[PDB]
């Protein structure tokens, strides 16, 4: 009954993150008793007003989603989130398309509950502080923003992939994301310029309490450089219109409910 | 090997300015372009590109794959795969002065502005 703290007492600060010690989803879903079926928790203590959907891109990247598992369940529940975990996997062997399975996230997430707030988080990037509040802002949030891939520092200050979060409206507002971008590359900058087309700008923590780490892997195989990529980005103004919320298509071939999250399988198509 | 802004900087010091692109314009390109890593190899659409520059082998240099190649180059496209750019930075010249720096598709959208956070900031 009583409003959450815009700031949470919980907070512990930065944090270590290591990849080594195996992980026992067991094990998490033992030190996570609050984490309800489907990977849905809510705070008790105080009401939140961040209604929290964190969607994850997906395919064969199991063992990343067990650490990521691990680490940010007890850290968005130290965050004081009315959150819920959606793993979107993409079925089938064609192409990889991150920025489609993020807008299957967003409509399937809001089948279950009426979730005002939308973070996209790969399934590979751990925050190494808590402050880094997994919520939505008066601007587009980038979350992940000194990754140790880049040595703790953004790469280039127009990059919005990785970690982002956005309100309902403000993802409304873009047409979403772009369905059209089929492998590696692009789909992110082509989001950040659709952004900027709609008078939005981003907002960020600072390079300290914004330190993240990303699990180190190679390329998956299907998803390869998108040679198109440079020059979609370029027509993302006209393109945006078309090509998004209002023109995704895809079909649900699953629908799972673990303790720690919910995993939908869909096929979202093939690169035309 | 993936290298770094600040070592490509000084790296590439010699194509500075040729053709009138600074060594802000070649680490933002670089970065888009490659990631900055010597050995990256990707293909598009039936040919590939090489390292750093991702010089590909249809026209600049020659490759196993398809030697009909007209190596404007006169190198072996493996040689763009070592940690010594000399000859990288001559192909990427030679480029830069028949095709020009669109060549390098991310150049115009990527790289036509906020050159200013390319710059290497240690000496
Ligand atoms: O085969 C794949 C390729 C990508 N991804 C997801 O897509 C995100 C981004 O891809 P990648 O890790 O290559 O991004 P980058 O490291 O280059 O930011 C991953 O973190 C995953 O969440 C996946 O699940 N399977
Ligand atoms: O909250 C969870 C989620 C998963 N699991 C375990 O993790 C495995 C994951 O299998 P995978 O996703 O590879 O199977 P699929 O879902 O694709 O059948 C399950 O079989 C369970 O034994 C668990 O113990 N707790
Ligand atoms: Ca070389
Ligand atoms: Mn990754």
């Amino acid at each position: 009954l009583t409003a959450c703290p815009e700031e949470s007492p919980l907070l512990v600060g930065p944090m270590l993150i290591e990849f080594n010690i195996p992980v026992d989803l067991k094990l998490v879903e033992q030190q996570n008793p609050k984490v309800k079926l489907g990977g849905r928790y809510t705070p008790m203590d105080c009401i939140s007003p961040h209604k929290v959907a964190i969607i994850i891109p997906f395919r064969n990247r199991q063992e990343h989603l067990k650490y990521w598992l691990y680490y940010l369940h007890p850290i968005l529940q130290r965050q004081q989130l009315d959150y819920g975990i959606y793993v979107i996997n993409q079925a089938g062997e064609s192409m990889f398309n991150r920025a489609k399975l993020l807008n299957v996230g967003f409509k399937e997430a809001l089948k279950d509950y009426d979730y005002n707030c939308f973070v996209f988080s790969d399934v590979d990037l751990i925050p190494m502080n808590d402050h880094n509040t997994y919520r939505c802002f008066s601007q587009p949030r980038h979350i992940s923003v000194a990754m140790d891939k880049f040595g703790f520092s953004l790469p280039y200050v127009q990059y919005f992939g990785g970690v982002s979060a956005l309100s309902k409206q403000q993802f409304l507002s873009i047409n979403g994301f772009p369905n059209n971008y089929w492998g590696w590359g692009g789909e992110d900058d082509d989001i950040y310029n659709r952004l900027a087309f709609r008078g939005m700008s981003v907002s960020r923590p600072n390079a300290v309490i914004g330190k993240c780490r990303m699990i180190r892997h190679s390329r998956d195989k299907k998803n390869e450089p998108n040679p198109q990529r440079f020059d979609r980005i370029a027509h993302t103004k006209e393109t945006m219109l078309s090509d998004g919320l209002n023109s995704l298509t895809y079909m649900v071939l699953e629908v799972q409910r673990y303790p720690l999250y919910t995993k939908i399988t869909v096929d979202i198509g093939t690169p035309s | 090997t993936e290298l770094t802004k600040c070592k490509v900087s000084h790296a590439i010091k010699d194509i500075d300015g040729y053709q009138g692109i600074s060594l802000l314009e070649w680490a933002c390109v670089l970065f888009h372009t490659s990631g900055y890593d010597t050995q990256a190899v990707v293909n598009d659409n039936g040919s590939t590109e090489y390292g750093l520059f991702q010089i590909s082998d249809r026209f600049w240099c020659k490759s196993s794959e398809f030697p009909e190649s007209e190596n404007i180059c006169g190198i072996s496209c493996d040689k763009l795969l070592d940690d010594e750019l000399d000859d990288d930075i001559a192909c990427a010249k030679k480029i830069l002065a028949i095709k020009g720096i669109d060549y390098w598709k991310a150049y115009k959208p990527m790289c036509s502005e906020k050159l200013e956070q390319w710059r290497c900031e240690k000496p």
